[PDB]
């Protein structure tokens, strides 16, 4: 859950070297020391954590692409057209050219300019009490208390780390020129 | 062609004046070497003779017997670019000097000390009277019509006689 | 005192007017907010603008065409120009000024439509991108991505 | 008061359910922009002639008009613009349109006065809105039909643009 | 920058060799990149 | 008291935050000589007109008016070729606008005279655009903003067309590096001339 005090709180550090600095506030869901060159002072705490669930929902799916793509697993008929390789840079580079990545870059920044953009506004705003990285997506029920506590500090540690390890892996595929799995 | 003058373009006497301009200078550089300064030098001002002489026989001016270019300037428009279009020119930038400078010293004469005003100019003032010049023509014009440009006889001192 | 660029005229010891009309709200189409005349607004307003472009936009369709459409022997037609009309009357005047002394396109070669742009002079809407990409390129082809990517492998 | 189209964002401050086809979606906040009337009977405008459109692209692959094979023969969609064009058929088009535009342009100024609700030409001459009810649904169903006849013109004149065959025998062939 | 100095620098022998200097300088840069012109050019 | 944008220097007076896009940047303090309302009509001014010049850069690179005096994709070479008559028709026009639109009020001396004018405010909204108060300050700030924005990017654009003979668009898309071996700044004076 929050586990407030515990884990993600006041007087809650990863790093206690680091000394818990006083402009970092505790009450951002994911908030456990770890602001060493003093950022909180001066950035929107709004505008970086939008920024940081963003990172990690990307950094996720990106996860989740290159696992997929490196285990060799596809949709039907996507190895026909696109490469036969499990690189993730020559796929990215051919599906570049078959106009796919073209496709995924459209729809992509339709949403982030139509809907990512006035949702932004309206949060740095104060127009609308949006919490950060919100968007009102929660189909497969799997809320309630849970979507305010645990879940909210389970997706940004599973993100996290889903960021360190997809620099990770793009790294080693770049020093070895072997992808993992 | 105008005035008993020919062309310069076809003028054998500009022609001769370009090639002593030329000779001139090559027995110059027939003293130094290549690559030197001094024949890079003089290789210039070879190109710049031969230039300007081109640029003059192209223009439309006329040379005399002497063979050097001449100026018209009773008023006609196949000529005006050589002292009816300067000379608009001059008269446009002399009326920005005149309503700019004159605009100051009327600054100059609402201030605290106004003769101190112009031995140290208000820089921020004088600039933006400076700035005001462009539209000289108008701005004379209408501070005449509305009785601000002349002053009046009676207002002016003058010698008892 | 005076800052300098002031602009205000009283500053500067140079005659002003004294009249400073106040500033309305009101504006038009195709014309600019400012002191107007009573009643001004709302004869020659948005309503007036907007109108009178739609009068001349429709009019123009029959000048961008004007010529004079003659049969042959078939259906078919041909174009000349208004000045094959001379009029009897005039003494020495024989051909007329007409509306194509007004709007010569021929004679610029134009080639005017009522949409403005006819198929001849139509819109050149060139790519240039040049049939090539951002980067990875092979070839008369080489991006600024490319020449980053060729600096950072020398 | 969140938007109903878009349940993240607020409600579009201008845009109220008297409207017809309002679903709350203005996320790009541009009915605060332009002024609302315009914007309303720009989209129903927009919305009948490419209701227009698709119909006539579906159509015009159906069947031709008596005649029209000798001028426009492998042309097609577009394709038949620039032929017609030459003949004064697409000429004669833009002419009465555009003399009818002149007074939709006088109808568009008085909306903007504020003495005509937007889109509204009076134009009943079959009866189908007497009743109130029969009047705001086919209101709906007018502007959701000519939003999803835009978004078909588009389809349809880009898979021509792509392949050159035409709705029906771009369905018929691939 | 100091007033006293700026006022130093508005007396009239500084500006009166501040701008004939300036004036002189695109004098001088104009016959420079345009020269020899006897004449308006048309 | 300390600027925002340049925390070491002070705050510049005539700059208190009411104007858009004030963040406190006057270092050589031009707002203490110059007049804020003549610097905030022609800082909206060069950006106006810079918007257009970026915008009518990258536009005349893909589409072109009919006719072999429009056909430049090279915007410096656009100058030269397209018809002078009606280069100076512009020129003209805009002098007319000049005039007109500032109400004959030009100069550093009698615009402003107005009370009622406001720097860049010339009533220019023919679509009421501005008619709604609530967009109205990020309006302000969105416009300062892309004028600032295209005031360097067509200064950069210029300066790139004359480095490398080349439209800006198909520069980027055919990049070609300095040599060094032409184009080297300055000079006149290290070889005494010539
Ligand atoms: C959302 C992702 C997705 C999904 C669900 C599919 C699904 C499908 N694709 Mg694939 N495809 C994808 C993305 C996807 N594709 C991408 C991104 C590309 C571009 C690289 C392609 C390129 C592609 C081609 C070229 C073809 C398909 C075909 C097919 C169909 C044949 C399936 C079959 O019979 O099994 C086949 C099962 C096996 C081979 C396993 C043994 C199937 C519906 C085929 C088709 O058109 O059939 C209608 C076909 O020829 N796909
Ligand atoms: C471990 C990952 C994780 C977790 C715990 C959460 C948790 C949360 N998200 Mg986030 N989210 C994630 C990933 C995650 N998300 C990713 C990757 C995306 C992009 C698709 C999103 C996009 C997203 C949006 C757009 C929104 C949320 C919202 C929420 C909240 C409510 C939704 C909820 O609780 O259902 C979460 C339920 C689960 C996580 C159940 C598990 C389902 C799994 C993860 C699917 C696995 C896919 C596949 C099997 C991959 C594995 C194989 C691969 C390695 C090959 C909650 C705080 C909403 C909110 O209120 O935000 C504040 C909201 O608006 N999320
Ligand atoms: C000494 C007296 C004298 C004076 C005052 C002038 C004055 C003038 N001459 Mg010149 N002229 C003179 C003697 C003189 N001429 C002599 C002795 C000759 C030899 C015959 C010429 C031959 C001459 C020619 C061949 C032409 C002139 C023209 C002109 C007029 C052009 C200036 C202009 O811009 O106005 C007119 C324009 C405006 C008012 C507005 C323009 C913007 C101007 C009025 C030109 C002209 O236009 O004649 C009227 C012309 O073509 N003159
Ligand atoms: C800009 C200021 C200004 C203005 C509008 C005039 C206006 C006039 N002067 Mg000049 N005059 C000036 C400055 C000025 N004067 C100065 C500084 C001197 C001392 C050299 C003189 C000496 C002078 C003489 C001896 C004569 C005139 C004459 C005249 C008249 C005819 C034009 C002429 O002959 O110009 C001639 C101009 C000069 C000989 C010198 C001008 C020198 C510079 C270019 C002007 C000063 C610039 C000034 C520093 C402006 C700074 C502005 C800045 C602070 C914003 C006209 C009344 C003549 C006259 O009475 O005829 C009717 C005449 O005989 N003036
Ligand atoms: C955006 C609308 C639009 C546009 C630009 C065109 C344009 C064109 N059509 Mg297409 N067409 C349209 C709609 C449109 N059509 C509709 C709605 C239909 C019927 C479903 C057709 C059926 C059609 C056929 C069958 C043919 C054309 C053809 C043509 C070309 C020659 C013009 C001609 O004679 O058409 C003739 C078209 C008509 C007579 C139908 C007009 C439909 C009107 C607008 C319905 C209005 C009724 C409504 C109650 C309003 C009453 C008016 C009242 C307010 C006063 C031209 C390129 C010809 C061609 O070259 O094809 C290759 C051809 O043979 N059109
Ligand atoms: C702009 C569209 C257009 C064009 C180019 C033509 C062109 C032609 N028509 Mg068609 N026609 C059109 C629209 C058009 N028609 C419409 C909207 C109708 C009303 C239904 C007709 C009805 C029609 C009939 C009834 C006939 C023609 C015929 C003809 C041809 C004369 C021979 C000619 C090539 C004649 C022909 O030869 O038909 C094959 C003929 O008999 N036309
Ligand atoms: C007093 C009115 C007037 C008249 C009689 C002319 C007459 C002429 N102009 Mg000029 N012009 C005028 C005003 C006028 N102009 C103004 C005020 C401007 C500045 C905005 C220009 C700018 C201009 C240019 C840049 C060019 C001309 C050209 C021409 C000539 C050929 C015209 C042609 O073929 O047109 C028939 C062709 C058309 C009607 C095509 C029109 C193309 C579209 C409408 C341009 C788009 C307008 C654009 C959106 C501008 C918006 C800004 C504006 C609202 C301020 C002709 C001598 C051309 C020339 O010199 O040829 C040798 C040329 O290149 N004109
Ligand atoms: C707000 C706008 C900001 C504008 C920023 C300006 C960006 C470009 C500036 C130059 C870029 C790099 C220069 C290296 C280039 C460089 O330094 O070349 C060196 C050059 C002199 O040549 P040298 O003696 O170095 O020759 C050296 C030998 O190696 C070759 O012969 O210096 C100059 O004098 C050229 C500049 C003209 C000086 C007068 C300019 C006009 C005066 C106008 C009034 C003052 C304005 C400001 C003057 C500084
Ligand atoms: C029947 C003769 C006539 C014709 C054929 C005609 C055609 C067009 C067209 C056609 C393409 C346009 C686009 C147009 C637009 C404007 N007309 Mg109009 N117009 C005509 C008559 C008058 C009068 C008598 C006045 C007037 C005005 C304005 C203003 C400015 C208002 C403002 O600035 O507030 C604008 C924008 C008033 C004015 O101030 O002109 C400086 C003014 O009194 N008009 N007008
Ligand atoms: C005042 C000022 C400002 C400013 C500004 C600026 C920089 C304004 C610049 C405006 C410009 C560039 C206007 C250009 C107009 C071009 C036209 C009308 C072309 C007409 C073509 C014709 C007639 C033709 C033709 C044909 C011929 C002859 C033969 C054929 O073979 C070819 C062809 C078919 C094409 C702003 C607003 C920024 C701010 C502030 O307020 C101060
Ligand atoms: C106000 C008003 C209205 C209006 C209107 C209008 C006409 C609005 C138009 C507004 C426009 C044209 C805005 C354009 C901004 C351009 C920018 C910010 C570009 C910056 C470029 C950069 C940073 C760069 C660069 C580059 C460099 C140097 C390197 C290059 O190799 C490449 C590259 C390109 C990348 C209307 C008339 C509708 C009515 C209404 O009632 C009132």
């Amino acid at each position: 859950l929050w586990n407030e005090g515990k884990i993600q709180g006041k007087g809650v550090s990863v790093i206690p070297l680091f000394p818990r600095p006083a402009s970092l506030d505790g009450t951002f869901p994911g908030d456990q020391g770890f602001d060493p060159f003093g950022f909180s002072s001066w950035v929107n705490m709004k505008f970086v954590a939008e920024a940081e669930i963003k990172h990690c929902r990307l950094a996720m799916l990106a996860f989740a692409g290159i696992m997929v793509e490196s285990a060799g697993i596809s949709f039907p008929g996507a190895t026909s057209v696109l490469g036969s390789s499990k690189n993730i840079f020559e796929i990215h580079d051919k599906a570049v050219a078959s106009g796919a990545m073209g496709q995924i870059l459209l729809w992509v920044s339709f949403f982030e300019v139509v809907a990512g953009v006035p949702a932004m506004n309206e949060m740095l705003n104060g127009e609308s009490s949006r919490i950060p990285g919100y968007y009102a997506f929660d189909p497969l029920g799997q809320g309630k208390g849970d979507k305010m506590g645990r879940m909210q500090l389970s997706e940004i540690q599973n993100g996290r780390l889903a960021m360190l390890a997809v620099s990770g892996i793009v790294h080693h595929t770049l020093i070895t020129g072997k992808g993992p799995l | 062609d105008v005035a008993g003058l020919t062309p310069c373009g076809e003028s054998k006497e500009f022609a001769r004046r370009l090639d002593g301009s030329v000779k001139k200078l090559q027995t110059r550089l027939s003293k130094y070497e290549a690559g030197t300064p001094p024949a890079l030098a003089l290789q210039k001002q070879i190109d710049k003779t031969k230039n300007r002489f081109d640029r003059y026989g192209k223009a439309g001016l006329l040379c005399g017997t002497d063979g050097l270019p001449h100026l018209i300037t009773d008023g006609r428009w196949t000529h005006s670019g050589e002292f009816v279009i300067p000379g608009l020119l001059f008269l446009y930038v002399a009326g920005w000097i005149g309503w700019v400078g004159r605009s100051y010293v009327l600054f100059a004469r609402t201030a605290d000390k106004p003769t101190e005003k112009e031995i140290i100019i208000d820089v921020p003032v004088a600039l933006s009277f400076v700035s005001t010049g462009f539209i000289w023509p108008f701005s004379a014009f209408k501070e005449f019509t509305s009785g601000n440009l002349i002053v009046p006889a009676d207002e002016i001192t003058v010698s008892p006689r | 005192d005076t800052t300098g660029f002031s602009g205000v005229p009283s500053q500067f010891a140079r005659p002003e007017s004294g009249v400073y009309p106040a500033e309305p709200t009101e504006q038009t189409f195709l014309g600019m907010r400012g002191p107007r005349a009573p009643g001004h607004r709302e004869n020659f307003g948005g309503k007036h603008t907007a109108t009178m472009l739609a009068i001349a936009a429709l009019l123009w369709q029959p000048v961008s065409e004007a010529g004079m459409y003659r049969m042959g022997a078939d259906g078919a037609l041909t174009k000349s120009s208004f000045s094959n009309m001379e009029v009897p009357g005039f003494g020495n005047m024989k051909k007329a000024p007409t509306i194509e002394s007004l709007f010569p396109f021929a004679k610029n070669g134009f080639d005017a439509s009522p949409a403005l742009f006819g198929k001849g002079s139509m819109i050149v809407v060139e790519d240039p991108r040049d049939g090539c990409g951002a980067y990875a390129n092979s070839g008369a082809c080489h991006t600024f991505l490319d020449e980053i990517g060729d600096a950072l492998k020398k | 008061a969140m938007s109903e189209s878009v349940p993240f964002l607020k409600k579009p401050e201008a845009l109220d359910s008297s409207m017809a086809g309002y679903a709350g979606f203005d996320p790009l906040g541009l009915s605060s922009i332009a002024d609302i009337k315009f914007l309303q009977e720009s989209e129903i405008k927009h919305c009948r002639i490419a209701m227009l459109a698709a119909a006539g692209s579906i159509a015009q692959d159906i069947f031709t008009f008596p005649g029209v094979s000798k001028v426009v023969g492998t042309a097609k969609m577009t394709g038949v613009h620039d032929v017609l064009v030459k003949q004064g058929a697409m000429g004669q088009i833009l002419l009465w349109t555009s003399f009818l535009e002149v007074f939709g342009t006088i109808a568009l100024l008085e909306t903007l006065d504020g003495k005509r609700a937007p889109g509204d030409f009076k134009f009943d001459p079959l009866g189908f809105s007497k009743n109130a009810e029969t009047a705001k649904r086919y209101q709906l169903s007018e502007i959701k039909n000519g939003r999803l006849a835009m978004l078909a013109t588009g389809g349809m004149v880009h898979g021509y643009f792509i392949t050159g065959k035409g709705p029906l025998e771009l369905l018929t062939n691939f | 920058m100091d007033s006293n100095f700026l006022k130093y620098l508005s007396t009239a022998p500084v500006l009166f060799t501040v701008w004939l200097s300036f004036t002189a300088s695109f004098i001088i840069e104009a016959n420079r990149f345009f020269p020899d012109m006897l004449y308006f050019p048309m | 008291a300390k600027s925002k944008a340049v925390p070491f220097l002070s705050q510049p007076e005539a700059l208190d935050g009411s104007m858009a896009g004030d963040v406190g940047f006057d270092p050589f303090g031009i707002s203490s000589v110059i007049d804020i309302k003549w610097l905030r009509e022609s800082e909206l001014k060069h950006g106006r007109i810079c918007m257009l010049a970026a915008t009518g850069c990258l536009v005349q690179e893909v589409v072109h008016l009919p006719g072999p005096a429009f056909s430049q994709k090279m915007a410096l070479n656009a100058w030269a070729a397209a018809p002078r008559g009606g280069m100076i028709s512009i020129l003209v026009a805009i002098g007319l606008i000049e005039m007109i639109s500032n109400r004959f009020a030009l100069t550093a001396t009698d615009m402003f005279a107005n009370p009622n004018r406001v720097p860049g405010d010339l009533g220019f909204d023919p679509l009421s655009l501005g008619a709604n108060p609530a967009n109205r300050a990020r309006f302000e700030l969105s416009e300062v903003i892309h004028g600032r924005a295209a005031m360097m990017g067509f200064s950069g654009m210029v300066h790139q067309m004359i480095v490398s003979k080349q439209a800006p668009i198909e520069q980027l898309m055919h990049f070609k590096a300095v040599d060094s071996s032409l184009m080297k700044l300055g000079g006149a004076a290290g070889n005494l001339g010539y």
